[PDB]
């Protein structure tokens, strides 16, 4: 739960 | 879309709504940290190929937003 | 157009991937240089891609695969 | 092993 949107789809 | 996620192999529910232009909500509460990982990669690949958007919700809640 | 190679060094490195894919581009990649589950990643981000567009996914040997449009 | 995905 430590789990988010990778950096590069911003 | 309320996909509630039991392996891997559910990515494919995730992927046949996204790309029929449905927006998915997707619950991962019931997936290893592992699986958790592979499904967040592989809804970040179907995002941006077209060009969709990505957005966490909770801890164990993500979304998949075509166009 | 010819196929794109791309030398992986992390999983941010899935950008060359996406960007020349979305664009109509076939694209090799290698992961040798990627650990066991960055590998992992690269796949599943690449089935990701493949699966939108409908393109086709296949494995060269174990650190090469091919995303190729429809 | 990795492979391509079964659902491609
Ligand atoms: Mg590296």
């Amino acid at each position: 739960d430590d789990l988010d949107v990778p950096s590069f789809l911003q | 879309v309320p996909v509630e996620l039991h392996s891997f192999e559910d990515a494919q529910v995730i992927g046949g709504a996204f790309r029929d232009g449905d927006a998915v909500v997707f619950d991962m509460s019931l997936l290893s940290r592992e699986e958790a990982r592979r499904i967040v990669d592989f809804a970040a690949g179907l995002c941006f190929a077209l060009r969709g958007k990505m957005q966490k919700i909770d801890s164990v809640t993500f979304a998949v937003v075509p166009e």
